[PDB]
């Protein structure tokens, strides 16, 4: 009866009641291009999109029909993306869809995991992930940051952890600053912001600043946080700041005050360090050359044995250098039985 | 390595849908090599994965990848330039993508072409320069 | 009974499973309630990676235990 449901029927998707996954008569690309060219050929072309989103928003006021609109489409010719996700690929509908999608989300902050234990905020933010085009950067940026501001803790944690796949290249460093605005606000939200700043695109000066803000407070960190922190530290090293950050890291790391979750998180930390030394020689070679430069003091610790075994196992071209360093270290009265 | 592998991907299907997943998740990386590795993989899959298995299972499948390639044209200059140099070989080895590929270029032209006569610079060169924080970069090598 | 699964980024979810349940049942439940595919999951308990075919009884998993989830690729 509405223009929305009728144009969905013409474009080749059947809109059902709300209890099972919605069918799809044609291919996703064919449906998208047909809906696009049918909105193009209709008169009052800049104004029909308002009637479209009005019909959509009046349809999705029911929770079950909206939940079916968030779920995977049934493919006759067998699973595909959601109808919101398919409409999100079309550029003329996209900003109004983002507006209405960000509009009604604070209604669902407290009615979480209702019937079949799906998080409707998590579903509506997974409608945003792996977008091919973002038509407007700055409006989506301010909307997502105000959503992170107003949301309760665990839901906004999901919004943070999903930020690298959402945002386009024109809006990294802006969210580079504003995430650091949230970083000084709470100590409970250090680690997803640190993983996001490890995974976004940032300029190295800001990365140096936030690395210093991590590195001053390294002793106030329980072991659970220690992988995603140290990964961030081994992917913020410059070509000139190698030995300094490696020496500071090898000084500050205890691995004893933290010591069933502990052993598992230790294995995760050493996985992280293997991944960091695998493909960047500038950290492995500087770690080996930062061990023999602490041959003076006989008080070096358990870490410098395990790390020599790790770099000896992982990297093959540094085997002879590790062998020579171990021989010249053991002949110096250093590493022994104890 | 992806030139070598692909006789697996003509045979296999699970490995093909593993690769596309890797490449699509690789486009959203931060390290520089990952973007250009993803475009190299996408262009190879466009290139040798049909002439035009079932043909109906290819003409949509490249039209999936092609939509993913409209991410890369939004990204930085080197990732664009690999597409601009690759599309000619894609058209040569895969003819029926032509009606899509030219459209992918033509809309890409329309952000920089001012199609009104008697305005004397016919190209928008002030949008092909990215300036922020006194860092000046070329993007979209027109 | 109730166990916990902790991600790398520190998000904890609660899983209602029995020791008769296999590991791929836990992976399918994580896929149902978090959206992460079961091919991308990699579970760690007591510094041991949990294999696919075994059960919760094979690795001494009792209630209120914490597994660790590592993704094979980033953000899924």
């Amino acid at each position: 009866d509405s223009i929305f449901v009728k144009l969905l029927k013409i474009s080749g998707i059947i809109l059902k009641t709300g209890e099972s996954q919605n069918q799809l008569a044609v291919d996703q690309i064919a449906f998208q291009k047909k809906l696009f060219q049918t909105l193009r050929r209709h008169p009052s072309y800049p104004k029909i999109i308002e009637e479209f989103v009005s019909g959509l928003e009046s349809y999705i006021e029911d929770e079950d029909s909206f939940r079916n609109c968030l779920l995977s489409c049934e493919r006759l010719q067998s699973y595909s993306k959601s109808l919101i996700k398919l409409l999100l690929g079309i550029d003329i509908l996209q900003p109004a869809i983002i507006k209405t999608l960000f509009e009604k989300l604070p209604e669902y902050f407290f009615e979480n995991k209702n019937s079949d234990e799906i998080n409707i905020p998590r579903l509506i933010v997974s409608q945003l992930k792996w977008l091919d085009r973002v038509v407007d950067g700055k409006d989506l940026t301010t909307k997502i940051m105000q959503l992170i501001s107003i949301a309760p803790e665990n839901l906004q944690h999901d919004i943070i952890t999903s930020l690298p796949e959402i945002l386009g290249d024109s809006q990294h460093a802006d969210v580079g600053k504003e995430l650091s605005d949230l970083l000084i606000e709470n100590t409970s939200l250090t680690v997803p912001i640190l993983d996001v700043l490890s995974s976004l695109r940032l300029d190295p000066n800001f990365l140096l600043k936030v690395r210093q803000l991590v590195m001053d407070k390294l002793s106030s960190i329980r072991l659970e946080d220690l992988p995603v922190i140290i990964k961030f530290i081994l992917h913020s090293v410059t070509a000139m700041d190698t030995l300094e950050v490696i020496s500071e890291l090898r000084e500050k790391l205890d691995l004893q005050h933290c010591v069933s979750s502990g052993q598992s998180c230790i294995i995760l930390l050493f996985d992280v360090i293997k991944s960091a030394i695998r493909y960047e020689k500038t950290i492995s070679e500087a770690w080996i050359k930062a061990i023999e430069n602490t041959a003076s003091v006989s008080e070096h610790k358990v870490f410098d044995l395990v790390m020599l075994f790790i770099i000896y196992s992982t990297n093959t071209q540094t085997k002879k250098y590790i062998d020579r360093v171990l021989r010249n270290k053991i002949r110096s009265g250093c590493i022994q039985e104890q | 390595l992806l030139k070598a592998v692909q006789p697996l991907l003509k045979v296999s299907m699970s490995m093909r849908d593993c690769l596309i997943l890797v490449l699509r998740k690789a486009m959203f990386a931060n390290q520089l090599d990952a973007r250009k590795s993803a475009v190299a993989g996408f262009l190879l899959l466009l290139k040798n994965f049909k002439v035009l298995y079932n043909s109906v299972a290819n003409e949509t499948f490249c039209l999936e990848i092609m939509d993913s390639l409209r991410r890369c044209l939004s990204q930085q200059a080197d990732v664009r330039l690999m597409l601009y140099e690759g599309f000619y070989d894609v058209l040569r080895r895969n003819s029926q993508l032509a009606n899509s590929v030219m459209q992918t270029l033509l809309s890409q032209l329309k952000q920089f072409y001012e199609p009104e006569p008697d305005l004397l610079p016919p190209l928008k060169l002030e949008a092909c320069i990215l300036t922020q924080g006194d860092q000046i970069s070329l993007q979209e090598p027109l | 009974m109730q166990i916990f699964v902790k991600t790398l980024t520190g998000k904890t979810i609660t899983l209602e499973v029995e020791p008769s349940d296999t590991i791929e049942n836990v992976k399918a439940k994580i896929q149902d309630k978090e959206g992460i595919p079961p091919d991308q999951q990699r579970l760690i308990f007591a510094g041991k990676q949990l294999e696919d075919g075994r059960t919760l009884s094979d690795y001494n998993i009792q209630k209120e235990s914490t597994l660790h989830l590592v993704l094979r690729l980033r953000g899924g």
